[PDB]
């Protein structure tokens, strides 16, 4: 009876297309249109065009899904509510506001629940947030900064700029890889192995889960979500000021910054240091030491 | 939507190296000579509008632009198979067909000529683009054509899209053998001239660079010019796979390129692939790990460049990033990098934080990889300066005898005088020693007057 | 009934306009050069009684009716196999053959003398159509005869079907070709003059414009006056194909045209198609999409008006329909507005609604295209004042430059002054203005 119902749970209600669509949406796996997407994002952001338009927002994404994924265009769903930026210091908290919602038919939206959905959207959400990071430093062009006359400043500004990218990068690549991409190929194989819908909805919620402690949504890791925000906050501070281009970023406030990006990653090594050696995850000494990784021991 | 990229084929050489990759990429999208997709390229997943327009409701055409001074080599690639592959509104050819006599000078009054003609095509090429990035330009810096034509062209996107990213696939002169052109050190000075004023990036090709690859990683013992070609089409292939085959990682340009490019002038890159095989040892699937894998990338012998032994300067590399595609386990790249940095495969520069960075990407779907994992290196490594002192000699050696000079002498760039040469030398020089500085701490100075 | 169309041809240019016109016409309605119905032509879906009457039982006639003070485009047409298209009592030929010498006043005086032989053919077609709605002239705005000879039947449509409709097809000069008609910024202001008193609508066609798309889009190295008189001609037939090929929507004249025409006098309305295609490049089937093609449309090179930078004057559609002709997927032509509002396309008048319009329709089975999706906008536009006040200072200058008037002077119109152009010339400054004002919240009060 469970392999009969297992059966018609994959051929008719396409529970595997819903999670193949998951992670083209949640999980950024259409990452050609994605891209485009939030280049476009982080360039309305640096445009300082209204972006927390709910309708420009949703007009945008509905024109990309459609572009690339017609029929999953109708399912998908996003809003957007401007974030206080005043609260939200970081620009890429700008997007906290946003809303994707995918429309999940029934007896499916059994499975993936108001609070499926809500985990869903806050591992998109998160996802957006660095996105729209790496795109931020991605963007930040040398020719802004070829304006202003200190080439000896301006050059270790971009070193400093590139130094950070790098960490960054890697930051993103550890989540998306190491927790993102691993994660992911460990969902399908055990979606595989879903015997019985029981199975596959415990199999669902142990990727959830396993997303969310990823996430460092766990109060256990609330002092290391702050210090994850403090280094974002720094990334974008580093990202504006490569927005601003040299000409704003004097020499001394280049070296200010480099100076505070020192200061918090010191801060940040040092807390993982302490999270290691309290042994709560022993997983993110990997993530730790690529963070570390390829940066000079300042 | 896609980044459309425009090809720009000049010269001779440059002309040959589009056609065979045009070639490759037909190959591996399954794009018919004709440029109909063959009924194998069933998987709908890859993004021809960055590489290639629609010119019908079935033919799709190479966003390629073949430019050159000569028509002995456009007349070649139009009789070919190919011919249909590319747009034809987008093929300037000189009217004279007489190239450039092998004078960089001659060829960028070529271009000059051929200005009007090649801008619109660039236009038309740029509303069929849907996201245009920028230009790519493929050229040899050694003759007249393939470089006067690469200098004009790079003077004319500078021109034209001085917001955007110009990367060019430039072709650096054999250094190991003696060129029959006494001047193509006064060409390669123009080109790197104008690579250091209208381009963004140069990615140096040294023929004989490529030659000892292929010897010692395709055991090709006299590599072709049609063989280099069809190596860097294949370079280019996986450059795009993961525009054909979207990804975690590198789906856009500026992701890609803005962990490689501290700064504007350290904008020399070095170039890795993998797997490198020879033709014949396709037959034995090594089960390389991704530990293997970037231990086979780290072989000079696959290092499609040869930088000199310089004994006096500590040259390490800037920044490392490798691009692997096919199967990859996430715990194996992580356990790749690891070892790298363990066995200090690699040396940084001592004046910033430098690490290899590395990325998994699926292969193409529609392309069939005899490797499970195959892989691009992408390093910015202080011996290149070695290639570059090289070049920049080779110049002075040729400048100083003003040997084969009157076939610049007749183009107007050399009539009177070689200033662009010389500023090309002067520019040259202290790039060397920025980089040789880039390998130092004291970098951070690199380039202060 | 539908609304019978009556077409004018006047002077040399306009019966050469208008015999290409009614040979698309026919074969978009499968009809041949004799007036017979093709075989071929079995989709009785268009409205042949629109544009066409029938001559006898079996023989369909274009409701053309041809007019030239020069006898070689009359005597070409009569001389062609479509010189049964034509009702022969609506013809009249110039016995002298020696046009109007590039004379707008010459040509006019030509239309005054066949006025009655004139005015009578079109109450004949008038009475041939069941439910004639009033008449279109095809003229060129620029020569000499087929300039005065429109202004002569813009004035004998009004004074005969003074409640009809008097639409005119007045072509602006050529500003990159070198015109042959020296008088044609006075054959410009006479038309500009007839269309503001005797036409109740002027399509303003800007043979810069149209040389421009030749070039570009047809890749018409040097196009000539016949092809710019062709490719005129089967802009008005695809722009009027709803009209000829009844549908679902403006199935008639007034109907389409009253959204275009926010003020009686500010009937001077742009036009623009996409995708464009040339005949000789049917080879490659572009996979032209409604979105690519409203993108194609919004770009000057596609609009079929040449009009001046004017930097003083914020120009912007007053209204935009784009009749859309083919195979046409609504999800497609949903994408197409999608983009156009996305990006923009069309700047619309403060006092009025205003919207780009898409109508979809079929493409003629009688009419190969060379196009998968075709279709033509019809949009009133600021920019247009631009042209128009080109074509205005155009009049002006020669009027009070006497330019080219010696030929007209030997007509009364032109004899003892330029008058009529200079008012003319005001006219259409006062149009230009109100264009500019129709981009503005006193569009209300446009055209006074």
């Amino acid at each position: 009876c469970c392999g009969n119902l297992m059966q018609t749970l994959k051929k008719d209600y396409r529970l595997v297309e819903y999670l193949q669509a998951m992670r083209n949406f949640f999980l950024m796996e259409g990452g050609d249109t994605m891209y485009d997407f939030y280049t476009s994002i982080f360039d309305k952001i640096r445009e300082k065009e209204t972006w927390q338009n709910v309708s420009f927002l949703n007009v945008q994404l509905q024109e990309a899904v459609g572009q690339r994924y017609p029929e999953d265009s109708s399912r998908l769903s996003i809003s957007f509510e401007n974030v206080d930026t005043a609260k939200k210091k970081l620009p890429v908290h700008i997007l906290d506001g946003l809303t994707l919602s995918y429309k999940v038919p029934w007896p499916v939206d059994i499975v993936i629940s108001l609070e499926c959905q809500k985990i869903y959207n806050q591992v998109f959400l998160l996802l957006l947030q660095i996105k729209w990071a790496k795109y931020s430093l991605d963007v930040l062009l040398f020719g802004e900064l070829v304006s202003t006359p200190v080439r000896q400043q301006i050059h270790r500004m971009f070193l400093l700029r590139v130094k950070l990218m790098h960490f960054v990068n890697s930051l993103h690549n550890y989540i998306m890889t190491r927790i993102l991409h691993s994660t992911g190929l460990e969902f399908q194989h055990q979606v595989e192995e879903a015997k019985d819908l029981d199975q596959l909805i415990k199999i669902h919620y142990r990727y959830l889960s396993t997303i969310h402690d990823r996430c460092l949504l766990r109060e256990k890791v609330s002092f290391v979500k702050e210090a994850i925000m403090k280094v974002l906050n720094l990334a974008l501070m580093f990202a504006d000021g490569w927005q601003a281009g040299l000409g704003t970023w004097r020499m001394e406030s280049i070296e200010k910054m480099e100076s505070d990006f020192k200061n918090c990653h010191m801060f940040l090594v040092t807390i993982l240091n302490k999270a290691v050696c309290r042994g709560s995850f022993p997983h993110l000494e990997s993530l730790a030491l690529s963070l570390m990784a390829g940066m000079e021991q300042s | 939507m896609p980044r459309e990229i425009i090809t720009l084929q000049l010269g001779q050489c440059g002309n040959q190296i589009g056609f065979e990759f045009w070639k490759q990429l037909c190959a591996e999208h399954g794009i018919s000579p004709e440029g109909i997709v063959e009924e194998f390229a069933t998987e709908g997943t890859d993004r021809k509008d960055v590489f290639f327009y629609q010119a019908d409701d079935e033919h799709y055409i190479p966003r390629a632009v073949l430019l050159d001074l000569e028509p002995r080599v456009i007349h070649s690639i139009l009789n070919s198979p190919y011919a249909k592959l590319y747009n034809p509104e987008n093929i300037y050819l000189s009217e004279h067909g007489g190239g450039a006599g092998n004078n960089w000078a001659s060829g960028f009054s070529q271009g000059e000529k051929i200005h009007e003609d090649i801008f619109d095509i660039i236009d038309r090429e740029a509303d069929g683009s849907d996201s245009l990035e920028g230009f790519v330009l493929c050229h040899s810096i050694a003759g007249g054509t393939g470089s006067g034509l690469g200098s004009y062209l790079l003077e004319r996107l500078n021109d034209r899209y001085p917001k955007k990213l110009v990367q060019t696939y430039s072709v650096f002169p054999n250094q190991d053998e003696m060129s029959d052109v006494v001047v193509q050190p006064y060409n390669s000075l123009l080109t790197l001239k104008r690579l250091t004023q209208n381009a963004d990036c140069v990615v140096v090709l040294d023929n004989t660079a490529l030659n000892r690859i292929a010897t010692d990683r395709l055991h090709i013992q006299n590599p072709s010019f049609s063989q280099i070609n069809q190596l860097v089409s294949t370079i280019m292939s996986a450059s795009t796979t993961t525009l054909r085959y979207p990804g975690y990682m590198n789906n856009d340009l500026i992701g890609l390129i803005a962990s490689l490019i501290p700064t504007p002038r350290l904008h020399f890159l070095m170039t890795g692939y993998t797997p490198l095989t020879t033709d014949q040892s396709v037959a034995s699937v090594r089960k390389t790990t991704v530990l293997d894998v970037m231990r086979r990338l780290l072989q000079p012998k696959n290092v499609m460049v040869s930088t000199g032994r310089d004994r006096q300067t500590n040259h390490c590399y800037i920044a490392i990033l490798n691009i692997i595609q096919g199967e990859v386990d996430p715990t194996q790249v992580h356990k790749s990098l690891q070892r790298i940095r363990e066995r200090k495969l690699a040396n940084f520069i001592p004046w910033g934080p430098a690490s290899i960075q590395v990325a998994l990407s699926r292969k193409s779907p529609y392309l069939p990889s005899a490797h499970r994992v195959s892989g691009l290196m992408m390093a910015n490594h202080t011996s290149i300066s070695s290639l570059f002192e090289r070049t920049c000699r080779q110049y002075d050696k040729l400048r100083k005898r003003e040997a084969f000079l009157e076939q610049f002498r007749k183009e107007d760039m050399f009539k009177d005088n070689f200033d662009e040469m010389d500023t090309s030398r002067e520019i040259v020089q202290q790039l060397i020693d920025e980089y040789h500085a880039a390998t130092r701490p004291d970098y951070i100075s690199w380039g202060t007057q």
